RNA sequence: AGUGUGGAGAUCGAAGAUGAUUAGAAACCAUUGUAGUCCACACUGCAAACGAUGACACCCAUGAAUUGGGGAUACUUAGUAUCUUUACGGGAAUAUCCUCAGCACGCACGCGAAAGCUUUGAGGUUACAGUCUCAGGGGGGAGUACG
RNA sequence: CACCAUGUU
């Protein structure tokens, strides 16, 4: 069998979240800039990470990968996250009236606001 | 004044434990689960002044999930609550 | 296995022996009296 | 569990004497079947004369020849 | 919040669902009726739980069935609850 | 040497807070033993080894043996503490459970059996402590009476600052594992019993993590 | 918890404040019923959920905000959720509160592990569900932190001071809870006045797919 | 049956104690139950009560104040002499300081230490601390 | 020795019933209580897939619209016999007390 | 189960028979078969006759059900339907809510050596007292001997 | 579901 250690995926892990821009969907030229980033006695060790590093990019494009965190595209998603839309959600289903049951309107006729302007029976 | 004394007015007592407002029952050095929470005061306008009403909840109340409804009982009691709604 | 340990045989099968020993000595003092 | 009747005196006397022969030691000092079997009756002493000097071995797991005498 | 119930002063809502011996102070369930006859108009008054069948005094056949329960009174007569007091 | 870890260990150090009471009135947990160090004073703390026993654990290459060791601990003046663990040696075994022993330190309340003429000489009212099958009963008794306990209780209690008690204790008393703990838990439900001199409500202080919020801040950040 | 000592009706819930709870189904229970949630329950509707009182919820959610706002050291309060649809609530919430606050699995033993290099301690426990947030309030019961919660009509409320009433199984109505929670601190502080309405949309605080 | 009508109302004031009830009901009631419910009140140890008329043996609604630690009735009565006040406190009270043992003299329904001051003895008919 | 159910092993609670009649087992006819024995309703087809294609393509009644007869029959066992057969199996102590309702 | 006297005697089946299996097998398995098994009348009074848990009474948290009978359709009162329907029929069953009684399930205090118990206590007990009653006092000898 | 008995203190 062929199941990569916790000692070369972690190593893995490290070397994408360090260098992202510098790797490729190809093993060679991964494996050439593994050689200089990395300090280790076993060659077969490093093409085992040049190996797992490739896969991981290969799954980086599909979508996030658990485990791996890449500081740049955090912001990005949390940049289209945050754009609120021109109206908020509650001003369009209040225009349009609030729909509510019978035990609803008995409940806010005992109060001292009485029944919301807006907001009609079913 | 609370507490054990002798003749001479001594309080011989090593600390007085906190009472629970819930249960009228001493808190122990070792419940880890009474808690204490404090609520703000607000004034006139609605914004908090720099003081704060604060209840003793015992561990063994937490543990029967009846803190909730001790505590209900206790702000309505000290008037932070409105009980009811009024007439509408 | 069901029960505890019986330090000797089954209870059951020592009843029967202690029924038949009864019996015996039952007919013996008959033939003496 | 037990009566606890202001008036009924007479059933825990009567349940105390019943229930007092369960104890060995207490049954033991109230019947005179272990002094009739006792060979010194009751005393603390009592003078023989020998019969014969035995060997008893000890019980397992000693191994012994404990030296006795019939009296 | 909510209002706790005072075990000497209960709510009408918990007080209504006892049983009438369960209740803070025992008290029946029955009640007396004011029966006109189907066919005479003759005012007769009848136990809410009654079993033993009653007759219209003058009418002279049967005005309610025992059940199990309250009384079933006979169709087409009037009938309403005497004030329990 | 020592850095804190808690909130209540960094004020401790601050020296924010002096007393063990303040901890107790809380009911603020203990994590770190040194915080017990600082508030006692030298000297005062005494610590005594009650218990060394070996427990085994079968193994298919024989059985593997462990040391449990018993740790008190107290000032004989209303402070009590008992630790227990199990370490491979017996050296190891006795460290931790000295440890253990300040994590559990408990207050004692002192009363007395008559007259109120002097110090708190024995416990303010009957209390039984259970564990296992062993419970320990204590009783107030007059001056003069000493500890009328088994010798493992009567340490205990002498630890505890008790002068005159009455005890008696019931269950498989050799179990000294139990009895150690029972004794224990007759103490520490000394300060649970409503007596009528705590009737009156008392005014609700403040946390001292909560008065102190601000200068822990401090200490996170840095 | 309107009843202030001046008697004042500052803090009594308003039309703006009612509209937007009908809005997005905040009232809306879960059909199933626990006995400790009975008191906050107003009655049942045909279809079978139960129906929350709107005034006891919002006494509730202003003593919340009350407790929330005296502690004079935010980051003290730490507000938990595991059910994914409070992640973007709790994350806005804790921006405009600057409260602490952790999403997803919560780690065993980060209340009471002293030297797990994780461990906090915080004063005020805030939950989205008791339910899946039993650990964070099991952990809090060792170490003396009161927890609020937002609960629905089945909570289990062991451990729980402070419940909110209300639905916490939508993602309008969980990011609805948080906004008035993160409105009245800020009112209660004094940082938004109380007559300009908030500019702040609760559409960021809901929980949008990361897709 | 129920044999007892002090045992039963001190054992549900005890019980309901136990549980940090606010008040509890009491059924049935006596002049025995309310004499001691007084002697309670007296000292402190629980709050207001009222008594409900029934047309039978009454009921009665009682205010706990949370400091009763425990209530009970001694049975049977035990005839108690002047000089048994410190036995009875010896093996019922959990302390010399505080609690009450309770009897019925010739007198009337009272405390041990009220009783030991008038010179009476009586039987016992309880205790509470 | 020590209680294993707090059933007993049997639907017979303590105050319900005296005795139950007991039955015949399906595989070894060992008398057991009705209560307690292992009940399974089993509903067979005749033949298998392949045995009953066969049997519809030279079956005019049988076909696409008729379905052929089943097998309906409800098998009662005694405790061994249902260990033996695998209808059921030892559990850990914690999945002891998982009751099923219905055929699942 | 066994006993007595009459019946009955299909099935199964102590004893017994035969065939296997086995070192042996008068055991387990196979084929049989007596007494029994069934009934009436009269004895016997033993069972893991068990919840291995005496009887009566009080208090006691939660969720989903179930059997029988009824009621409804620190607040001054708070909802609702479906199906069958020319004669045991002004019916029957259902739905929602309440209630009393019964067998129980998953489950809060508390209890227990633990397993576990928990309004169905084994809870409300060293903070030891509602009432009555039965039994137990290390293991054997022995539920034996004698009467 | 053939047949598997035993082991000096
Ligand atoms: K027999
Ligand atoms: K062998
Ligand atoms: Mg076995
Ligand atoms: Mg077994
Ligand atoms: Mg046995
Ligand atoms: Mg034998
Ligand atoms: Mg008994
Ligand atoms: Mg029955
Ligand atoms: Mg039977
Ligand atoms: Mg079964
Ligand atoms: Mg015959
Ligand atoms: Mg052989
Ligand atoms: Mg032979
Ligand atoms: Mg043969
Ligand atoms: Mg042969
Ligand atoms: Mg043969
Ligand atoms: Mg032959
Ligand atoms: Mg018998
Ligand atoms: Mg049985
Ligand atoms: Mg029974
Ligand atoms: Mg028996
Ligand atoms: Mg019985
Ligand atoms: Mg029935
Ligand atoms: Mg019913
Ligand atoms: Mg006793
Ligand atoms: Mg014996
Ligand atoms: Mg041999």
């Amino acid at each position: 069998g062929k199941i990569r250690t916790k000692t070369v995926k972690r190593a893995s892990r490290q070397v994408v979240e360090k260098y992202y821009s510098k790797l490729n969907f190809d093993f060679y030229q991964n494996k050439r800039v593994i050689m200089d980033v990395t300090i280790a006695e076993s060659k077969k060790l490093k093409n085992k990470i040049a190996g797992y590093t490739t896969h991981i990019m290969k799954r980086l494009a599909r979508g996030p990968v658990r485990g791996i965190s890449l500081k740049l595209q955090e912001e990005e998603r949390e940049r289209r996250m945050d754009h609120a839309p021109a109206t908020s959600d509650v001003d369009k289903v209040i225009q349009s009236g609030v729909s509510v049951d019978k035990k609803t309107m008995q409940m806010l006729q005992r109060l001292e606001i009485g029944v919301p302007r807006r907001v009609k029976r079913a | 004044t609370i507490g054990m004394f002798n003749e001479e007015g001594e309080n011989v007592d090593l600390y007085i434990p906190r009472k629970c407002h819930a249960t009228t029952t001493l808190i122990e050095a070792h419940d880890h689960a009474a808690v204490q929470i404090s609520i703000a005061n607000v004034g006139p306008n609605g914004v908090i002044n720099g003081t704060t009403t604060t209840l003793c909840i015992a561990g063994y109340l937490r543990s029967q999930g009846e803190s909730d409804h001790a505590i209900n009982h206790i702000t309505i009691d000290r008037g932070i609550m409105r009980i009811k709604t009024g007439k509408p | 296995g069901t029960v505890s340990r019986p330090r000797g045989m089954r209870p059951k099968w020592h009843k029967k022996r202690i029924k038949r020993l009864k019996l015996r000595r039952r007919r013996m003092r008959q033939r003496s009296k | 569990t037990k009566t606890n009747g202001q008036n009924a005196a007479r059933k825990l006397v009567r349940l105390r004497c019943r229930n007092r022969w369960a104890d060995k030691g207490w049954k033991r000092a109230h019947t005179f079947s272990a002094r009739k079997a006792n060979p010194f009756g009751g005393s603390s002493h009592a003078k023989g004369i020998v019969l014969e000097k035995i060997g008893v071995g000890a019980k397992q797991p000693n191994s012994a020849i404990r030296k006795c005498v019939r009296v | 919040g909510f209002f706790d119930a005072d075990l000497s002063y209960p709510t009408v809502r918990t007080e209504r669902m006892k049983h009438k011996r369960r209740r803070l102070v025992q008290g029946p369930n029955s009640y007396f009726m004011d029966v006109s006859c189907p066919r005479c108009r003759q005012v007769t008054v009848v136990y809410s739980h009654a079993t033993t069948s009653v007759e219209c005094k003058g009418c002279s056949k049967k005005l309610c069935r025992p059940t199990g329960g309250k009384a079933l009174l006979v169709e087409g007569c009037g009938y309403r609850r005497k004030p329990d007091h | 040497e020592w850095v804190p870890c808690t909130k209540l260990g960094r004020l401790v150090k601050a020296q924010k807070v002096t007393s063990l009471e303040e901890i107790f009135l809380f009911s603020m947990p203990i994590k770190e033993h040194q915080i017990v160090d600082t508030l006692i004073a030298e000297g005062q703390l005494h610590d005594e080894m009650m218990k060394i026993y070996p427990v085994q654990k079968a193994t298919s290459a024989g059985q593997r043996t462990r040391f449990k060791a018993f740790n008190v601990v107290g000032d004989c003046d209303g402070h009590i503490g008992i630790g227990a663990r199990v370490g491979k040696e017996v050296s190891l075994a006795i460290r931790a459970s000295m440890i253990a022993a300040k994590l559990n330190i408990v207050p004692v309340r002192r009363g007395y059996w008559g007259n109120k003429i002097g110090e708190p000489h024995t416990i303010p009212m009957k209390v039984t402590g259970k564990c296992g099958s062993v419970a320990v009963r204590l009783v107030p008794a007059p001056r003069g009476t000493g500890i009328v306990a088994a010798p493992v209780p009567k340490k205990i209690l002498e630890f505890a600052g008790v002068e005159d008690v009455y005890t008696s204790s019931r269950g498989k008393t050799r179990t000294h594992g139990n009895l150690i703990m029972a004794t224990f838990y007759a103490l520490r439900k000394t300060y649970g019993f409503l007596t009528p001199d705590l009737w009156a409500d008392t005014e609700p202080s403040r946390d001292p993590t909560d008065e102190h919020a601000e200068l822990l801040a401090e200490m996170t950040t840095a | 918890m309107s009843a202030v000592e001046s008697g004042s009706k500052v803090l009594r819930m308003k039309e703006s404040d009612a509209q937007k709870l009908l809005a997005m189904r905040c009232h809306i229970g879960t059909r199933n019923q626990s006995s400790a949630m009975k008191k906050y329950i107003y009655g049942r509707t045909a279809e079978g959920s139960h129906i929350i009182d709107v005034h006891m919820m919002w006494e509730k959610l202003i003593l919340a905000a009350r407790v929330i706002a005296a502690v004079e050291n935010p980051k003290d309060v730490c507000v938990c959720s595991s059910r994914l649809y409070g992640t973007r609530a709790i994350y806005k919430f804790s921006q405009h509160v600057g409260t602490s606050f952790h999403g997803g699995r919560f780690i065993p033993g980060t209340f009471t592990n002293q030297i797990q290099k994780k461990f906090v301690q915080p004063r005020v426990l805030v939950v989205t569900d008791p339910r899946t947030d039993h650990q964070a309030i099991r952990e809090a019961s060792l170490v003396n932190i009161p927890v609020i919660a937002l609960c629905d009509t089945d909570a289990p409320l062991e451990y729980v001071d402070i419940a909110i009433p209300c639905n916490n199984r939508g993602i309008k109505s969980i990011g609805m809870m948080y906004w008035l929670l993160a409105r009245e601190v800020l009112r209660l502080r004094g940082t938004i006045v109380r007559s300009v309405p908030w500019e702040e949309k609760v559409d960021l605080f809901f929980y949008r797919d990361p897709n | 049956t129920m044999m007892s009508v002090l045992a039963n109302a001190l054992r549900t004031i005890a019980s309901a104690e136990r549980r940090g009830k606010r008040q509890v009901l009491i059924r049935p009631s006596s002049k025995v139950v309310v004499k001691f419910l007084q002697v309670m009140q007296k000292h402190g140890y629980i709050g207001e009560f009222e008594i409900i008329d029934d047309h039978r043996a009454g009921k009665i609604v009682v205010n706990l104040n949370g400091r009763l630690n425990k209530c009970g009735a001694i049975c049977p009565r035990f005839d108690c002499a002047t000089t048994d006040y410190e036995k009875w406190m010896k093996n019922i009270l959990p302390s010399r300081q505080f609690g009450f043992v309770v009897l019925t003299t010739s007198l009337g329904i009272m405390d041990h230490e009220e009783a030991r001051s008038r010179n009476t003895g009586g039987k016992v008919l309880g205790f509470f601390y | 020795m020590t209680t294993k159910r707090r059933n007993h092993g049997r639907s017979k609670p303590a105050h319900s019933r005296g005795r139950v009649k007991p039955i015949h087992c399906f595989n070894c006819g060992r008398l057991t209580p009705k209560d307690k024995a292992v009940g399974r309703f089993v509903v067979r087809r005749m033949l298998d897939a392949a045995s009953a294609r066969d049997v519809a393509e030279a079956s005019p009644v049988y076909g696409a619209n008729f379905p052929m007869p089943r097998l309906y029959m409800k098998q009662r066992f005694c405790i061994a016999c249902a260990i033996h057969s695998r209808t059921v199996r030892a559990r850990p102590v914690g999945n002891r007390k998982i009751r099923y309702t219905k055929k699942v």
